[PDB]
RNA sequence: AGAGGGAAACAACCCAGACCGCCAGCUAAGGUCCCAAAGUCAUGGUUAAGUGGGAAACGAUGUGGGAAGGCCCAGACAGCC
RNA sequence: GAUGUCGGCUCAUCACAUCCUGGGGCUGAAGUAGGUCCCAAGGGUAUGGCUGUUCGCCAUUUAAAGUGGUACGCGAGCUGG
RNA sequence: GCUGAAAGCAUCUAAGCACGAAACUUGCCCCGAGAUGAGUUCUCCCUGACCCUUUAAGGGUCCUGAAGGAACGUUGAAGA
């Protein structure tokens, strides 16, 4: 099934009447408007392109404005594609609401994880810290050895080193749908999802069980 | 050779149709079709079939002897068909066929259901017996092997699916 | 009087179609390598690409002798440690049938900038149809 | 299964068979006699 | 203290001893499908293992060739009663 | 006219003659549990006491506490017993 | 394992057919068209003169400056 594009509102909890606290992530899912439908004939694959939210007319460019005018929808804050499964039909301009997840039990949420910047090997790869005392000289959080002697004579590709951590696409799979509030454009999933408050999220039904 | 040098008499009621190498045979029990190897040409005649090694191939005589035995069973399948009987040995073991699916209870925690392939019939005269009937000798032998594979006869009490004819050789558990 | 040398500006190249159906992989590749390089033209010079453009159809129908259909292995290393990948012939055919002929010919071409330029004149197609009718390619019954 | 470099008939019922380029010994009487060259 | 050609690369192996020049020819070792100059040469065989393109004792109804031998239409060998 | 030499730490990587998990054959395989061989390298594969120790012994775990290569991997990374 | 000759039998194999493992190829996640073999789709923008010369993927002057971009500023759960 296709998914929806929402916004991470934040985290809260839902008390069940039998005394269980469920940590939930509130996802604001406004109406996703279909802006383009791709088919095998013209594009070689079946998919829809949706937009969501609103955008000030002074910030949309003429190339983007003409794309939205072609579909007859108001300009959103971005465009996202969803591969169509066999049997799903959508028309351009059609609006898709959060009630699509009315009977969906588990979802996969995709977002951009929070950026940690340049991270050391201790933080990024869970390397073990060397001794803090016992003679250690300037080598407390350094990665240690990075290879073998002359026989390889090089560092292997994919070696775990310090570098940029976070600020990348991350998918969390099989999150229980706690509540679908159609009239308020809310979707409550159990657990935590990638990204900071206010970031865009892509919510699809769970590809696994 | 010695098998290929014995012509196969095709009786009345059944017909043959040679189309280059692909051969087909119709009869009362059904119809069969089979492509023969390029190393052998089959010569049609009066109601008897002759196989010989086609020149240009060294293994013709070995390949010819197979086609002889192949269609010799093809003509038997379209007239008499083939039958194989399995007998279940062991308490609780009982089979029952409904439609083209066997319902075996071989002591597993789950029911095992084997789907018959198109062209093979089955029936259970009793709970601990199953008889299969069909035209193709190879396919009826394959199905019997699969049912036997669900619970192969163990060598201590003979329990499991076995062929009604074959003899299982048991052995005792050495004490002490 | 110096020996004649072909000039890249004045060399003419023809277009050809080859049906790889049933052809032996190697004995077809050598004939392609000759014509891609231009060894069949009297104006052949080593440092100039005087070859022809060749279109190969039905690349998935190419034939091999012996047990090579299941035993010929194509190795390649991804550059990552332990990244030695392999694929037999018939799965190369099932996945990327054009790669089989392209790999065979690539090994028979010279190595270097000119060799890579000759390889660009080879258009391999898995199916029977090609969209180079505008080039009017001549049937090469090889 | 005995996997050895020298396979031989161990009784009257042992039969030598070559399957897929591997010399094997199959015995309809003694399962201990089952061998394969390797 | 010896270049050249061959042996993929390879002082000591194989061919062969560089006075200089040539956009001439014939050969040696070694080669002649493509990389890469020259036979997708001819005739008759063998191999199916990519053997060729690494290895022993030993094992094996792989297969080719050869010379004999036992038994056999007084019915042998195999199968079946 | 210098290739820093044991062990530890950190970080590894490959081989398979496999320690666990997976698939099998045989068993002097009733079951449970084993023995042995074949296939299999995807992942996994202890913490302490003593000793500079590798190792080993011991205690207690674990599905298991694999064997080796890598300048007896790794001092322009640490340590210096 | 099935069928089955070579080898009147037998035989999982030689022709043919079926099973079969955390290995293999997929399936899951991420990167990814500098994939120079540089791909595809959608949308947007630009519709003036004139001279020279060896006359062509030529040079020059005047007019024109779009879509968009960059810069600058306020900044960010983005960041050396
Ligand atoms: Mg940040
Ligand atoms: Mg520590
Ligand atoms: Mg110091
Ligand atoms: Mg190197
Ligand atoms: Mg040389
Ligand atoms: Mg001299
Ligand atoms: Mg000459
Ligand atoms: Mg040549
Ligand atoms: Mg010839
Ligand atoms: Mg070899
Ligand atoms: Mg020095
Ligand atoms: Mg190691
Ligand atoms: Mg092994
Ligand atoms: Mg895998
Ligand atoms: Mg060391
Ligand atoms: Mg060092
Ligand atoms: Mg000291």
């Amino acid at each position: 099934m296709i998914g929806l594009v929402g916004k991470k509102v934040g985290m809260t909890r839902i008390f069940t009447e039998d005394g269980v606290s469920i940590p939930v992530t509130v996802i604001e899912v406004e109406a996703n408007r279909v802006t383009q439908v791709k088919d095998l004939a013209n594009d070689g694959y079946r998919a829809i392109q949706v937009t969501t939210g609103a955008k000030k007319a002074n910030r949309v460019t003429k190339p983007e404005a003409g794309h939205f005018a072609k579909a007859g929808v108001e300009a959103g804050r971005g465009l996202w594609e969803f591969r169509l499964a066999e049997g799903e039909e959508f028309t351009v301009g059609q609006s898709i609401s959060v009630e699509l997840f009315a009977d969906v039990k588990k979802v996969d949420v995709t977002g951009t994880s929070k950026g940690k910047g340049f991270a050391g090997t201790v933080k990024r790869w869970n390397f073990r810290t060397q001794d803090a005392t016992h003679g250690n000289s300037l080598s407390h959080r350094v990665p240690g050895s990075i290879g073998q002697n002359q026989t390889p004579g090089k560092v292997f590709k994919g070696k775990k080193m310090a570098g940029q951590m976070g600020n990348e696409r991350v998918t969390v799979q099989s999150l229980d749908v706690v509540r679908v509030d159609a009239e308020r454009n809310l979707l409550l999933v159990k657990g935590a999802v990638p990204g900071a408050t206010g970031s865009d999220l892509i919510v699809k039904p769970a590809v696994k069980a | 050779s010695r098998v290929a040098k014995a012509p196969v008499v095709v009786p009345a009621g059944v017909d043959v149709k040679i189309n280059g190498q692909v051969i087909t045979i119709k009869g009362k029990n059904g119809e069969l079709t089979r492509t023969l190897n390029d190393a052998v040409e089959v010569k049609h005649a009066d109601n008897t079939l002759t196989f010989g090694p086609r020149d240009g191939y060294a293994d013709g005589w070995a390949q010819a002897g197979t086609a002889r035995a192949l269609l010799n069973s093809m003509v038997i399948g379209v007239t008499e068909g083939f039958t194989k009987k399995l007998q279940l040995v062991g308490v609780g073991y009982r089979a029952a066929v409904k439609g083209n699916v066997i319902n075996l209870s071989l002591g597993f925690s789950h029911p095992v259901d084997h789907q018959l392939p198109a062209g093979i019939t089955a029936e259970c005269p009793t709970q601990t017996e199953i008889v299969l009937k069909g035209a193709d000798k190879q396919v009826i032998g394959q199905v019997a092997a699969d049912l036997r594979a669900y619970r192969r006869p163990e060598p201590y009490k003979g329990k499991g699916v076995r062929y009604a004819d074959e003899v299982v050789r048991t052995k005792e558990a050495k004490k002490k | 009087m110096k020996t004649f040398t072909a000039k890249p500006e004045t060399v003419k190249r023809d277009w050809y179609v080859v049906d790889a159906t049933g052809k032996t992989l190697g004995r077809l590749a050598t004939e392609l390598a000759r014509r891609l390089r231009g060894k069949h033209k009297a104006e052949y010079t080593p440092h100039v690409d005087t070859g022809d453009y060749i279109i190969v159809l039905n690349a998935d129908k190419v034939a091999v002798t012996g047990n090579k259909r299941t035993d010929k292995v194509y190795y390649h290393h991804t550059g990552h440690i332990g990244g030695i990948k392999q694929a037999t012939f018939e799965e190369m055919i099932a996945r990327r049938p054009e790669r089989v002929i392209e790999i065979a010919v690539k090994g028979m071409l010279p190595k270097g900038p000119l060799g890579r330029a000759m390889f660009r004149k080879l258009k391999v197609y898995a199916g029977n149809e090609h969209n180079h009718a505008a080039q009017q390619p001549q049937v090469l019954d090889i | 299964m005995k996997v050895r470099a020298s396979v031989k008939k161990l009784c009257r019922n042992c039969k030598i068979v070559k399957r897929d380029g591997v010399i094997r010994v199959i015995c309809s009487a003694e399962p201990k006699h089952k061998q394969r060259q390797g």
